[PDB]
């Protein structure tokens, strides 16, 4: 979990020393800008089976040959994992924008994804397709606030700069 | 190593949940005396010179056979490692303080103290004093009781941090008992 | 099935079995022979007796299976013919068993609680089971479609 | 066949009385706290 | 079986002293949320059966406990389910009401999991469900609230664990 | 091919990290490298000098007060004319590291603190070993290190750049040279003063034996018991933190462990066991009753389909569509997180977590059942009718020995 | 009429609670004394009782 | 670790012989069909990639729990960890199958895997089913029966290879269960 | 410990202040001369830390074969476990000088010990001599004859509570003999 709090006690504990007050200072803007960050995780969740929906078939509209044989959506069972997969990762984010940081992206999601991703034959491309969608389908000021696209949109876009 | 954040992250994960509404409550109220932890935490690491000798010296006041010959805190430099380790389990108890949740106590400190300390042949149970005189200070720096130093705070209630790290104190001296 | 309940029924009221009961278990077990050729006519015709069953389904009620209905798409109209063949299944079981308490207890009781629960129309899975009984009817003689339609129009009836 | 079985009779069951033992309501059979600790034989101080 | 209010009476009672500033203190602490829980209360028992049909479709619907030999299979058996999880989302009603979960252990925790030990119902299945239940609950009466209402699921998911 | 190359080559041209550093335990806890800048700060040359102290000497109390020997080895450091493999190179040669590693070490004891400390790793296999007692005998200890760091190994995988670190590389050459290494690096407490008991043979803590375990390990093939690799160790302090479902950390030992708890567990953990192997022969074929007319349920509702947005007017009213990608299948939200909630309402995976979860709790209630004669006993359970016989007079199994003296 | 006590039919068919139970909890219902208890006499209940 | 020759050298060293020409019929016999182990252990190196993808998601298939939260397959680390060791058994047993002799399959892949799947709470019965799907492939592959693809072969018999493979793999079982 | 004198039930809703029937005879004798035995059992467990220490090292420097590689105290888990016990014994003994009588020790401690220290190979002959070192050194503190520490006692005796105490010792020492 790379976070706010898990880089002030990760190398202070490197170093040795107690909590002085430039990591007590650290988690002061835990507080300010906590205050928007979950706001985009409670939209997020309470709006999250409509989000992938709207997102999971752009990677479908977009790559139509998907659905043909031999490719990666081709039966019922492998479209069913494909729009799992785009709720996983709204819901990494979700857990990204409560950590502070992304740490639930960098070890449950990215971490060894593009292993997995050239084992199974998944198209990458066709991951970012969802994504970036999701970015673009983001209202600033009716979604959620102002703040709180900025929070939402920069873990997205993080997560499109790792899988691309 | 986790905090009071990803604690119920990995909480709701293994529920295959979103962060809803339920739980957003635990955390906005958690960051809404984000101020009462942190003038917490400076109770602690401000003393922490002065309470790592309060500490060892009353444990050697009780139990003196320690700096008899023979014992574990005869030697100057086995004298030595004893502050060390009262003030290592302070720098732990003080992250965990900070972070709100005990993983980094459970898996930096205590991961295979238990094992050490036969190992090296200390005796468990004045580690215990050890740990414990920490205890019973910590919960008076952060009421403010302590009886020769009063530090100056906005004033309001703070037994829930007193008995937060009077928590992180008994994880430590159960897992090494 | 119908030991059983004569059974249970004279259990309750600490008696033994009449004359009435003990004619009927012994017409009964003379009657399994032609049980057991009824149901083997519709245990490998599921095939038909539930696709066609499912044909005139959509045909009579097009709701179900149009764009909003409970069984649209390549999905739901799967299921859509999964419970037609669970109903087809338990037919047999209360044609063997003589009685509808193997469809009493499964399919039967609380079924309105279930449908009611997952938004299928309660009235819609009526009209598969009667679609059904036509094409199960048609493919035995009068003697026994007297029997085989006797056992759907019961699960149609508990149905609504 | 499955293995998580259940319990219950006539149809729909699993070969399984009620209760894994036809018993609904099992009467317990536990002591109280301070004689199962006394049977126990190691809190005899407490 | 007491509320909030029951509770506070109760310890302050015990002792044989007044309801001082403490226990006030906390006594309006529950009227803040009064106007709180009685919407959430309020909305619940509108998509009551809403709920509980977005609960097992997202957590049991197609798990092989729906299958023949799964513990779900018969329609006696499903009909239970939507039954006993009815009673799951409505004595969670009650204790976001109250302000207090002795309603639960007095009416619902006390000989369940021993129950659900006899029938063979799992208790793996039944816990997700409540989580999936819960995960509704949320969305419907907002974050606060839906910390209220789910603040009495994981009771009631942590007793019969 | 998942992994392209090992961490024993070098990282080619176009990686800040290796690729079997991804996705190991590398990235989650603090066994990683913390390799140095061109020019610093003073305080980032002392990170890197706390680093080289906590891995060079394994959280030994390097007691700051004296640095003896020290300060001449950090000062040719701290002008840059020392590397840091040559710092570590000669922090192995000094005093403060013999008196700790090598005045009470056996020379197993001695070799396998150096692949902990110099290396990352542990030793491998025997004749791994053999080269590096034969070098030790033949040229002595200061000509060791300098054979021991200056062949194809640390220059590959720290480099002159970076210091050491525990080298969790994914790939292990044997599959217990991931066993031994977490049985030495034991946890972040521990020191090799510690591992090695040279405090407690140690009169008044100094100038004791430093004695070894595990040298039957490097004789015979044998592993290491997973106590030892579970308990007191590394992977407890780069855990994930997740929610596994068969928990890896292992219970700690109960007191009264009973025969009569053990002899029903082990028939529980074959119950399941013979029904795993059951149950897993008929799985995803006619474990789902709605596969069968999945052929004709897909060929039904394949007539008049909609293009735009719109249609299916049916008599008149909107009804419209949705025509996404999903729900022209007709599935929901509660169809693809149906994956997610497979773990209560599963079949096979709900035998597979009760198999490992009764066989962790078999394995931590057969092993402590290495107690034997004084042990006081108690009955917590209700003293049933239910018990085994002692009959064990004659012959039951008899383990097939057809050489009873063939000479 | 549609009436429903699914807690006293869960209570009884586990056998938590007897059919001499579950008839005393039917008599103390509220679907009881509106039918058989309001519109009579605590004479005429005694009776009907 | 030793191969098919050196395996009956070992073996004659344990009485101190020479290698006479009663032992060397196997051996000559060895490189006879010498031509069809290199074309048969071909023919699994040329799908190496796509039989570990068939072998780990056959697993899940099997037992659908491992890709939910909490089971030992879920997260794209463990499913890229999982896919490794899905390749490095593929790699030593391929390697066994070459050299023709289970020395460098058991001093290197699976002395010690057992006691490792425990540490790490990796279930041991599902890759039994991931080693079992690659059993089954390995001698599809060899007798060229497999049913989406077909490779060029010379005309003749191949099933001891196929049985030599087999028994590689039942090797990986025994080892970890 | 707590068993070894009996206290009295003051408060109503106990059944031990009504329908106790009984008062504890055997116990109530025993704070006839409570503080003189409390003082006494407080001079051994204040050197408790010290006198196992010393006791283990007395018998090691006189039968050097014990740390020698091959006896039973060379290795670091043996070494542990032998300070251990002396420790265990030592806090059993101040069991049964604390209550008076030797019934804690026979059963608890010495039942069962002469049958396992044959079964793990412990010399008997020298655990004898550790536990001669411990009834010299009970008797030196207890009649505060200890050369490098004394204690603040009261004004008075302690001969036939030295004698009480090294007449367990023995009782130790021949159950292990
Ligand atoms: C090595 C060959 C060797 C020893 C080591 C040493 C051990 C030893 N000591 C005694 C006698 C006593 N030990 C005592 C213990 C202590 N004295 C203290 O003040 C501190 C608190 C504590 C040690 C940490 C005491 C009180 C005595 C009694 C004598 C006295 O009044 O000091 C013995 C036994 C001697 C005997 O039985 O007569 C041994 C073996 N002595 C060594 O020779
Ligand atoms: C969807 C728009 C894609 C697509 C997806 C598929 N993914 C398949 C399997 C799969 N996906 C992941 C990653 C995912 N699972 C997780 O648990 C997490 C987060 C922790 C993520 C991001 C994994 C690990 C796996 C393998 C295991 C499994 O879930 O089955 C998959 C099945 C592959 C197959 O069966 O061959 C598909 C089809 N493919 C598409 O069609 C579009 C491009
Ligand atoms: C003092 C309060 C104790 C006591 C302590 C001793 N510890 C000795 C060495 C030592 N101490 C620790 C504890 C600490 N260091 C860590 O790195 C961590 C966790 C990250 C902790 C909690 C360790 C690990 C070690 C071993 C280190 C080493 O020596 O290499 C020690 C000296 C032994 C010696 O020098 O031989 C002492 C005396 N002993 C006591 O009696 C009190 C209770
Ligand atoms: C309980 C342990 C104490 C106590 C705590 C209270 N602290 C309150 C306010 C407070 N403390 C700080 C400083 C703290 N925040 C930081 O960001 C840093 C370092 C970077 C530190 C040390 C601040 C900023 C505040 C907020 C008010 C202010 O502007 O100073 C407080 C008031 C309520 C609240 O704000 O939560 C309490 C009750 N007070 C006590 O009586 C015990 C001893
Ligand atoms: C996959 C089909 C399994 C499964 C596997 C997991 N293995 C994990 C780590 C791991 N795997 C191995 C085996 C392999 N690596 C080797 O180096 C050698 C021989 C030299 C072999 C046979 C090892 C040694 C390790 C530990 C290495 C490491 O993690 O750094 C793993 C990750 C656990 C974690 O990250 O904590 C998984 C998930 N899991 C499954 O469910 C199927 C059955
Ligand atoms: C069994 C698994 C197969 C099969 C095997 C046969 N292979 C035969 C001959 C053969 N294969 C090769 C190529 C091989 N030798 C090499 O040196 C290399 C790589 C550098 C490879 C891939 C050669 C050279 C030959 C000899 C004849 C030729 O020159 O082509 C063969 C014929 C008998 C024999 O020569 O051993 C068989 C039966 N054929 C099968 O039917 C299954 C599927
Ligand atoms: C040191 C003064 C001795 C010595 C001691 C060893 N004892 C070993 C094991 C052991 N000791 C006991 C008895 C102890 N445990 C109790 O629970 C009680 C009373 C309540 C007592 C007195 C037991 C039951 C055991 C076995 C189980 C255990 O490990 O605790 C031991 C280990 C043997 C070995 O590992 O080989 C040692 C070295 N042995 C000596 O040589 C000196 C004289
Ligand atoms: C938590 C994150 C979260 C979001 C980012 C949004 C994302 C979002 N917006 C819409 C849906 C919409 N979004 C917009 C807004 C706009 N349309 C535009 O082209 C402009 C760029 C912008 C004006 C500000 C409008 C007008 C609709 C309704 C019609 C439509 O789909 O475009 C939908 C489809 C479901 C729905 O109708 O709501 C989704 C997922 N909702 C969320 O819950
Ligand atoms: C025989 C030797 C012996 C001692 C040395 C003292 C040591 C001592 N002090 C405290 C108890 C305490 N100890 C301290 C420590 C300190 N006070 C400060 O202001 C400084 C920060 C630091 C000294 C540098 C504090 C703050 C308390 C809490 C109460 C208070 O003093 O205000 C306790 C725990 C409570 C108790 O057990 O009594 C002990 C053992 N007592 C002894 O019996
Ligand atoms: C739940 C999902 C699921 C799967 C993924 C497969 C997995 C799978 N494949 C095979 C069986 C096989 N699997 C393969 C593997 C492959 N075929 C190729 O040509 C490629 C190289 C590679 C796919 C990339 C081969 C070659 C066989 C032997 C038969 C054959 O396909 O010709 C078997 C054993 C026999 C069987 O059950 O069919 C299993 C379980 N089956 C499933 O039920
Ligand atoms: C043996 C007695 C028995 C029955 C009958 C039964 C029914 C049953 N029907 C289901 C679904 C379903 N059933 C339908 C059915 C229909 N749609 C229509 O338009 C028609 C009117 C109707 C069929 C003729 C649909 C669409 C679903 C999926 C609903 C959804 O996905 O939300 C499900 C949930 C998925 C599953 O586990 O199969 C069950 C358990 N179970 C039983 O044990
Ligand atoms: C108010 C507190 C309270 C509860 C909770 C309660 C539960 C309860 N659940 C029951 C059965 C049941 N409960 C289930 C439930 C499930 N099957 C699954 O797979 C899921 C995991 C789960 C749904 C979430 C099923 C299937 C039965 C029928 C068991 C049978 O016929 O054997 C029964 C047996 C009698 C009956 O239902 O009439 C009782 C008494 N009683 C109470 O008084």
């Amino acid at each position: 979990m790379k976070s706010v709090i898990t880089t002030v006690v990760s190398a202070a504990d490197a170093a040795g020393r107690f909590p002085s007050n430039s990591d007590l200072e650290s988690i002061q803007g835990n507080i300010q800008r906590s205050a928007a960050r979950l706001e985009a995780a409670e939209k997020l969740a309470g709006n999250h089976e409509a989000v992938v929906k709207e997102a999971g078939d752009a990677c479908f509209a977009k790559y139509a040959y998907l659905k043909n044989p031999g490719e990666a959506g081709e039966n019922q069972e492998k479209i069913n994992k494909c729009y799992r997969d785009v709720d996983h990762y709204m819901r990494l984010v979700n857990y990204c924008l409560v950590v502070g940081g992304t740490g639930p992206l960098d070890e449950w999601g990215i971490a060894g994804a593009r292993e997995v991703y050239r084992t199974l034959n998944l198209p990458t491309s066709a991951y970012v397709a969802s994504i970036a969608y999701t970015r673009d389908r983001l209202c600033v000021p009716r979604d959620m606030s102002a703040q709180a696209g900025v929070e939402f949109s920069a873990y997205l876009d993080y997560l499109i700069n790792a899988l691309s | 190593m986790l905090d009071a954040f990803s604690r119920v992250v990995v909480n709701s994960d293994a529920k295959a949940a979103y962060v809803g509404g339920s739980d957003l409550q635990a955390l906005k109220s958690f960051i809404a005396d984000g101020n009462k932890r942190l003038d917490a935490v400076n109770s602690i690491v401000s003393n922490a010179s002065c309470m790592v000798s309060d500490a060892v010296s009353g444990m050697i006041c009780e139990n003196p056979g320690l700096i008899s010959p023979g014992g574990n805190c005869y030697t100057n430099r086995r004298m030595a490692a004893c502050l060390r380790d009262g003030e290592i389990i302070l720098r732990y108890v003080s992250y965990a303080l900070l972070a709100g949740d005990a993983s980094v106590l459970e898996d930096r400190c205590l991961n295979g103290l238990k094992e050490t300390y036969i190992a090296l042949g200390v005796p468990t149970n004045s580690s215990i004093r050890a740990v414990s005189i920490m205890k019973a200070q910590a919960v008076a720096f952060i009421t403010n009781t302590a009886t020769e130093r009063k530090m100056s705070f906005a004033a309001g209630d703070c037994t829930s941090l007193a008995s937060e790290v009077a928590s992180y104190f008994d994880r430590v001296g159960a897992a090494i008992s | 099935s119908i030991v059983t309940k004569s059974i249970v029924n004279a259990d309750a009221e600490a008696r033994y079995l009449s004359p009435g009961e003990l004619d009927r278990i012994k017409s009964f077990v003379l009657s399994g022979q032609r049980r057991l050729r009824i149901a083997q006519t519709l245990t490998e015709n599921r095939e038909r007796i539930v696709k066609q069953g499912g044909q005139q389904l959509f045909q009579r009620r097009p709701d179900v299976v149009s764009p909003g209905g409970n069984a649209y798409g390549e999905e739901m109209t799967a299921t859509c013919l999964r419970d037609l063949d669970y109903y087809l299944r338990l037919v047999t079981y209360g044609i063997i068993a003589g009685d509808v308490t193997p469809i009493e207890e499964i399919g039967l009781v609380g079924v309105k609680e279930m449908y009611s629960a997952l938004g299928t129309p309660i009235s819609g899975v009526a009209e598969g089971i009667r679609c059904m009984k036509d094409v199960a009817c048609s493919l035995l003689s009068g003697e026994d479609a007297a029997e085989v339609g006797f056992y759907f129009d019961y699960t149609l009836a508990a149905m609504q | 066949r499955t293995a998580y079985p259940y319990t219950g009779s006539g149809y729909g069951s699993a070969g399984v009385p009620y209760g894994q033992d036809t018993y609904g309501y099992k009467a317990t059979t536990a002591k109280s706290i301070t004689e199962t600790a006394a049977q126990a034989g190691v809190f005899n101080t407490f | 079986m007491q509320d909030a209010i029951t509770s506070v009476i109760n310890a302050a009672d015990v002792q044989g002293k007044y309801l001082d500033a403490n226990s006030v203190e906390k006594l309006r602490g529950y009227f803040q949320t009064g106007e709180l829980r009685v919407r959430a209360a309020a909305t619940i028992a509108a998509n009551a059966a809403t709920i509980i049909k977005e609960a097992v479709a997202k957590s049991l619907l197609y798990s092989d406990i729906t299958r023949p030999g799964g513990n779900m299979y018969t329609t006696r058996r499903y009909a239970a389910c939507i039954r006993d999880l009815d009673y799951y989302l409505r004595y969670a009603t009650y204790g976001m009401l109250a302000g207090d979960p002795s309603i639960l252990d007095e009416r619902v925790l006390n000989g369940l999991k021993e129950t659900y030990n006899s029938l063979g119902v799992p208790i793996g299945a039944t816990i997700q469900a409540i989580q999936a239940m819960k995960e509704v609950t949320g969305s419907l009466v907002g974050s606060d609230a839906g910390k209220e209402m789910g603040l009495y699921f994981d009771y009631i998911c942590s007793g019969l664990s | 091919k998942v992994v392209d190359r090992l961490d024993s080559q070098p990282s080619a041209a176009f990686e800040q990290t290796k690729q079997v550093y991804t996705f190991s335990r590398y990235i989650l806890g603090p066994h990683r490298a913390v390799v140095a800048p061109v020019a610093m700060d003073p305080s980032e040359k002392e990170v890197v000098l706390r680093a080289v102290y906590r891995q060079v000497f394994g959280n030994a109390y390097i007691m700051e007060e004296e640095r003896a020997e020290l300060r001449v080895m950090e000062s040719q450091f701290l002008l840059g004319e020392l590397s840091v493999k040559e710092l570590v190179r000669a922090l192995a040669k000094s005093s403060t590291y013999k008196v700790r590693f090598f005045e009470g070490a056996v020379q197993y004891r001695f070799i396998e603190l150096c692949f902990k400390h110099l290396l990352g790793r542990a030793p491998d296999n025997h004749e791994e070993i053999a080269v590096h007692m034969r070098k030790y005998q033949q040229e002595g200890y200061d000509a060791e290190i300098d054979s021991y760091l200056d062949a194809g190994e640390y220059d590959n995988v720290f480099g002159d750049d970076t210091v050491p670190f525990l080298r969790f590389r994914g790939v292990y050459t044997p599959c217990d040279s991931f066993n031994r290494q977490c049985a030495l690096q034991g946890g972040w407490a521990n020191s090799d003063k510690a591992m090695g008991g040279a405090a407690l043979s140690g009169y008044n803590g100094s100038d004791g034996r430093q004695m070894s375990t595990m040298i039957g390990n490097y004789i015979s093939g044998k592993p290491i018991p997973y106590e030892k690799v579970a308990a007191d160790t590394p992977l407890k302090s780069t855990a994930p933190n997740w929610y596994a479902r068969p928990n890896p950390a292992l219970a700690p030992q109960p007191a009264y462990v009973s025969a009569k708890e053990i002899a029903e567990l082990r028939s529980r953990v074959s119950k399941l066991e013979a029904a795993w192997s059951v149950a897993v022969k008929q799985s995803a074929a006619a474990k789902d009753t709605v596969e069968t007319w999945r052929a004709a349920a897909k060929e039904m509702a394949a007539m008049r389909g909609i293009s735009p947005m719109g249609e299916a007017y049916f008599g008149g009213i909107a009804q419209k569509v949705d025509n996404g990608a999903l729900a022209q299948l007709g599935n929901k939200a509660s169809s693809y997180k149906k994956y997610l909630y497979a773990i209560e309402t599963d079949e096979v995976s709900r035998l597979e977590v009760d198999l490992e979860e009764a066989k962790g709790q078999l394995r931590v209630l057969e092993a402590a059942m290495a107690k034997s004669t004084p042990m006081t006993r108690t009955a917590e359970f209700k003293t049933l009718t239910k018990n085994v016989a002692a009959v064990t007079a004659a012959e039951k199994a008899d383990p097939l020995s057809k050489r009873p003296r063939i000479s | 009429y549609g009436f429903s006590f699914s807690v006293l039919e869960s209570q009884v068919k586990n056998g938590q609670i007897s059919i001499k139970e579950f008839v005393r909890s039917l008599g103390k219902s509220s679907v009881y004394q509106k039918q058989f208890y309001q519109p009579y006499v605590n004479s005429r209940v005694v009776e009907l009782a």
